[PDB]
RNA sequence: GUCUCGUAGAGGGGGGUAGAAUUCCAGGUGUAGCGGUGAAAUGCGUAGAGAUCUGGAGGAAUACCGGUGGCGAAGGCGGCCC
RNA sequence: GUACACACCGCCCGUCACACCAUGGGAGUGGGUUGCAAAAGAAGUAGGUAGCUUAACCUUCGGGAGGGCGCUUACCACUUUGUGAUUCAUGACUGGGGUGAAGUCGUAACAAGGUAACCGUAGGGGAACCUGCGGUUGGAUC
RNA sequence: CCGAACCGACUAAUGUUGAAAAAUUAGCGGAUGACUUGUGGCUGGGGGUGAAAGGCCAAUCAAACCGGGAGAUAGCUGGUU
RNA sequence: GGAAGACCAAGGGUUCCUGUCCAACGUUAAUCGGGGCAGGGUGAGUCGACCCCUAAGGCGAGGCCGAAAGGCGUAGUCGAUGGGAAACAGGUUAAUAUUCCUGUACUUGGUGUUACUGCGAAGGGGGGACGGAGAAGGCUAUGUUGGCCGGGCGACGGUUGUCCCGGUUUAAGCGUGUAGGCUGGUUUUCCAGGCAAAUCCGGAAAAUCAAGGCUGAGGCGUGAUGACGAGGCACUACGGUGCUGAAGCAACAAAUGCCCUGCUUCCAGGAAAAGCCUCUAAGCAUCAGGUAACAUCAAAUCGUACCCCAAACCGACACAGGUGGUCAGGUAGAGAAUACCAAGGCGCUUGAGAGAACUCGGGUGAAGGAACUAGGCAAAAUGGUGCCGUAACUUCGGGAGAAGGCACGCUGAUAUGUAGGUGAGGUCCCUCGCGGAUGGAGCUGAAAUCAGUCGAAGAUACCAGCUGGCUGCAACUGUUUAUUAAAAACACAGCACUGUGCAAACACGAAAGUGGACGUAUACGGUGUGACGCCUGCCCGGUGCCGGAAGGUUAAUUGAUGGGGUUAG
RNA sequence: CGGGUAAGUUCCGACCUGCACGAAUGGCGUAAUGAUGGCCAGGCUGUCUCCACCCGAGACUCAGUGAAAUUGAACUCGCUGU
């Protein structure tokens, strides 16, 4: 649920919280964990190749299981969990094998549901089939992009992805985007939407809750000197020319696809 | 007034020591150099 | 006022679906106009429009039935199916 | 059909300009009344009583009882302080209203008033108003 | 929220061949947080890092320090027994 | 005296102790010294390092990449600031001590017996193993008072008592298993999981029992017929030694320490690997190996002095500076503030006079009270607790400690000490205990009311908000010019535009790669704006960006055509 | 122009003649917040009228130790002129 906080402090006045009582408040399940310690966004050269990364809160991999590949067997739906690192919620499913794994929660998934996976499983949310499988006009997320490599498309909270046609070997959809993009149809898919979706509704409401997730502060380029950027310099507040990312390329429409290896999988870009 | 000199063995060793020295090319030849002006003590290294 | 049996109904809430049409996109044919008005002009068109055929996308509304017909406290309620 | 009757060469709307009148807002300010919280404590009455002083009663003649004065405490009028409420007056400037008079700008309404009018709402415009959406007939023609 | 430790540095006086190449004294702000601190690690000079002051990068910063090209060049100033 | 005491890490390196000397060093003298010279001094299976194990990160066989130098990185190997066995009390030196001595312990390993016996890993599972805040209860450290024991009878009125002073200490280990915390137990059968196997973990289905296990401060017992102990006595080379030794209990108060890596709750969702336990594979088979008891041996090496908020470290100085961790007594107090003290440590390495101007740091001030000045700068002032009471405005939280006011010491009574807390004996019960119930002796003890009483003054010192009215700017808490600027600047939650379909855009990089991200459009980057409320109008001619692609113009490339040189003729 | 003052180039409220505001290099408001800028009042005072006295540390004298910047050379006065 959305819940407003009320304004008892001016840091508190403005905080919108999402509330699931339905996530387990215990621990996560640790053979499923894995450390995953902080970049502050520098690369192996140890020069910030991303601004405004770092702090934040500590956080623990989970191991989500994005192939969804062991066919034929059944899975019942033990709990939600929080995931610190990812927007949707994830679910502990413990097949009738005996196996436990992560999954992404879709929308409307809860404790006591039945999951499978393969090309004989049902068209039921939480089930994952090959798109061959999947009728034309449904609704899904987790896609694969090659078959067998695993989900890479609507992962986030309260996406989905629209099949909207079928010819050949390759099925057409629509993206979150926008974008229709064509993928194999022997590429998985999960049926339904990704949970969480009042995630969006959020806000942060003080500087301090984007330092708990690991953003550090923009500062405006034009609040700079021309050393430093572009936009810098000026007696009073002063601008004057095409507004330019740090490096000088320009930052208001000037498009930077350039990847003639894909294209051909493009239908129509998302505008 | 905290001044610029704050003392550790260990970063002492690691910056500047003889197997520091010894790690690089350059390294090398500072040796090289401090030998062929004959120094009594070549680096740090106690 | 309660119960029994039946009757008509665009009464309400939720979900699904169908056909016509408009617009847009792609392609075929085709060529100098189209559109608009009291008359015009702006606009669109040889970078191939308008017209005509095929395929696709999407939203909204439900022709005929239809009725000084019906239902609802009023506001209001109209394809079909559950 | 009509809001016309010296009868459409009729009637009539609003801004703007001019004159006068009452009124709302207004940095505030100045009076009246009053709430609350305290400070204050004349006189009086009541309680207490170191100290002082006593006609009647009792004395074993020394005094005793009782009284008075003084002092003190309680209650309380004047008065004082702080902060509110309410009411009256007033205020540069400003909002609309009425009346008069008719100058300037148009012609919104009354006939189908020349785009039927009106209602609620929203946006726009020197002004009457215009436009969208739903609604009414208190619409002429057919 | 009030307030010590701790972290700061708004005002004044002193000090200015200082006790100190940035402090002392009286006051001052934060004080469960975008907090503070120990140890170790990483980023290197047209480069780093910057809640951005051209700030900071060993009392050095509109391009660090050390060595070298190097006796740069100096239509300028001084000096020339 | 929450240090100017005690003790570590870091850093230093003989500064430590003793004798001796006073040139230089010491801001003066110096017989003294962290100074000179000489001698002495640091004792470990248990403390630390080394060691086993990993984090960030480093290096890195092959490898991939790069003119060379080199860059990145796999298997690995390093790397603490984190995980991993074990010792305490007393005594002793001029100088070391958990290291020496006395007493009493514990740990790991090698051997060897004995008894019994499926052992076996580079593999599987468990465990190790983890956040913030908050709330209590049970405790101990520790303190206070009483009792006890020893001593005292007071330089000046009084002091045989309801008087004064001192002491009243004891560990690890071993045993016991309590307040509390967590979890149902046991036995069968079966199985697509845990790269193979598995009796282990996971899963499924039954039967049966309902109490079983795990964890755990403190207390109690033992350790201890010991040790220590006020003092006494005897010697001193008057520094100190030698000898002996009483009581050694209770109640109450009580941590920020322990139970507690708990419990409750919240979102920002909280290392790793080994030691450790367990499972089997290859293999080994009356062997090895495993388990237990007993014996015996081993536990090396290096550090250990001394300073450590400092005269020994960082500041050129015996420098008002800087420096992480641990300990935490009394009275008042909310307190680690503050005042006065304890233990303990110090008077800051020039002094002696004088009592001018002037400077510095302070105290008080007649009448006036901001007239001062750029400006109330500075100063003065306010200041506590409880209660009464408190406006506009407001985002309904605030504003607010608004403002303003009253009470406050001591003594007695209520009540020989109250409400409350704590809780003994006794008594009863028991599934007999570190038990329940009852009962309340003793101990401790607010706050209030009434009466009285002293002073000019009772929040008496130290300590400890000045308040109100109008307005600009920025929403707010934050950040900044180390060393003349703290702000209206930067940031900020929120808003918008825009890029980005994942081998993402983008960034570091001749490259390999790496960050973005083990993320996937509810995501990530760039840019502007800057909570919130009401809003955000017109202009696409210029510059940019986006789309278009018929025509004009146009590069390398191609080399038609024309012209020339040469000369067989 | 109004308010506040005995007196107000500042302040507050208005007017509009905006040299040269204006809508996310945002416009206009805004409770709360601020070692932020301006203005007013009560309290308070040595800030001041206008200073006086006092307590300490220097200054001064004696003993001990013992610097510095600077410096062509000096037997280093005023005035009026040059
Ligand atoms: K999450
Ligand atoms: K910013
Ligand atoms: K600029
Ligand atoms: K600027
Ligand atoms: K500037
Ligand atoms: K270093
Ligand atoms: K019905
Ligand atoms: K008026
Ligand atoms: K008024
Ligand atoms: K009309
Ligand atoms: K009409
Ligand atoms: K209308
Ligand atoms: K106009
Ligand atoms: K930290
Ligand atoms: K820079
Ligand atoms: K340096
Ligand atoms: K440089
Ligand atoms: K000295
Ligand atoms: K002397
Ligand atoms: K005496
Ligand atoms: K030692
Ligand atoms: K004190
Ligand atoms: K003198
Ligand atoms: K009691
Ligand atoms: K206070
Ligand atoms: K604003
Ligand atoms: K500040
Ligand atoms: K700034
Ligand atoms: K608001
Ligand atoms: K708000
Ligand atoms: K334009
Ligand atoms: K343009
Ligand atoms: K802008
Ligand atoms: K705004
Ligand atoms: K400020
Ligand atoms: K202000
Ligand atoms: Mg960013
Ligand atoms: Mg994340
Ligand atoms: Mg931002
Ligand atoms: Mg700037
Ligand atoms: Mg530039
Ligand atoms: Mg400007
Ligand atoms: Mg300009
Ligand atoms: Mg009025
Ligand atoms: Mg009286
Ligand atoms: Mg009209
Ligand atoms: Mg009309
Ligand atoms: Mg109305
Ligand atoms: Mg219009
Ligand atoms: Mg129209
Ligand atoms: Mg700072
Ligand atoms: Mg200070
Ligand atoms: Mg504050
Ligand atoms: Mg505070
Ligand atoms: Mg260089
Ligand atoms: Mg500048
Ligand atoms: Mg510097
Ligand atoms: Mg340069
Ligand atoms: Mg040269
Ligand atoms: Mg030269
Ligand atoms: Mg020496
Ligand atoms: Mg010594
Ligand atoms: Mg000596
Ligand atoms: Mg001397
Ligand atoms: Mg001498
Ligand atoms: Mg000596
Ligand atoms: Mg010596
Ligand atoms: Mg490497
Ligand atoms: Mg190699
Ligand atoms: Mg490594
Ligand atoms: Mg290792
Ligand atoms: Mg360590
Ligand atoms: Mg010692
Ligand atoms: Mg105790
Ligand atoms: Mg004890
Ligand atoms: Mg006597
Ligand atoms: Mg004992
Ligand atoms: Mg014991
Ligand atoms: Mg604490
Ligand atoms: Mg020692
Ligand atoms: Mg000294
Ligand atoms: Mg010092
Ligand atoms: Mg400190
Ligand atoms: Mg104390
Ligand atoms: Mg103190
Ligand atoms: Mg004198
Ligand atoms: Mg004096
Ligand atoms: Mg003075
Ligand atoms: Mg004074
Ligand atoms: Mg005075
Ligand atoms: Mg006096
Ligand atoms: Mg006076
Ligand atoms: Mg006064
Ligand atoms: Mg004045
Ligand atoms: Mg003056
Ligand atoms: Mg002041
Ligand atoms: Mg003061
Ligand atoms: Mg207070
Ligand atoms: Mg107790
Ligand atoms: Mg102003
Ligand atoms: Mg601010
Ligand atoms: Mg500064
Ligand atoms: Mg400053
Ligand atoms: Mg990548
Ligand atoms: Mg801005
Ligand atoms: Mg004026
Ligand atoms: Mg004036
Ligand atoms: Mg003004
Ligand atoms: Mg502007
Ligand atoms: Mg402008
Ligand atoms: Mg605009
Ligand atoms: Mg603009
Ligand atoms: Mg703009
Ligand atoms: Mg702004
Ligand atoms: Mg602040
Ligand atoms: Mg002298």
């Amino acid at each position: 649920a959305v819940v407003k906080c009320k304004p008892t402090s001016p840091g508190r006045r403005h905080v919108v919280k999402v509330v699931n009582p339905e996530l387990h408040k215990g621990k996560p399940f640790a053979p499923l964990l894995e450390k995953n310690s902080k970049s502050g966004g520098r690369n192996n050269n140890g020069r910030i190749t991303t601004r405004h990364i770092g702090g934040g809160h500590k956080q623990a991999y989970r191991i989500v299981d994005f192939k969804r590949n062991k066919d034929g067997i059944p899975a019942v739906v033990e709990r939600l969990e929080y995931d610190p690192n990812r927007s949707a919620n994830i679910a502990l499913v413990l097949y009738k094998d005996g196996e436990r794994r992560y999954i992404l929660a879709p929308k409307g998934l809860k404790a006591g549901d039945q999951i499978q996976s393969g090309v004989d499983a049902a068209i039921k949310p939480g089930n994952t089939l090959p798109m061959r499988n999947i009728p034309v006009g449904s609704t899904v997320h987790n896609v694969e992009m090659k078959p067998g490599k695993g989900g890479q498309l609507a992962r986030s909270a309260g996406t989905y992805v629209q099949i909207v046609a079928r010819d050949g070997a390759y099925v057409t959809l629509r993206l979150r985007s926008g974008e229709m993009r064509k993928v194999e149809a022997d590429c998985r898919a999960t049926l339904g939407e990704v949970g969480n979706a009042e995630h969006m509704l959020r806000v942060l409401g003080k500087a301090g809750a984007a330092r708990w997730r690991g953003v550090r502060p923009t500062v405006r380029g034009t609040a700079m000197n021309p050393v430093d950027h572009p936009h810098g310099g000026g007696e009073g507040r002063n601008f004057g020319k095409h507004p330019v990312t740090p490096w000088g390329v320009q930052t208001k429409g000037k498009k930077t696809r350039s990847n003639k290896r894909t294209d051909k999988f493009i239908v129509r870009r998302r505008s | 007034m905290k001044r610029t000199f704050q003392p550790s063995v260990l970063k002492r060793n690691r910056s500047h020591g003889f197997r520091a020295r010894m790690a690089t090319k350059n390294g090398r030849q500072v040796l090289a150099r401090r030998r062929a002006k004959g120094r009594a003590r070549l680096t740090v290294s106690k």
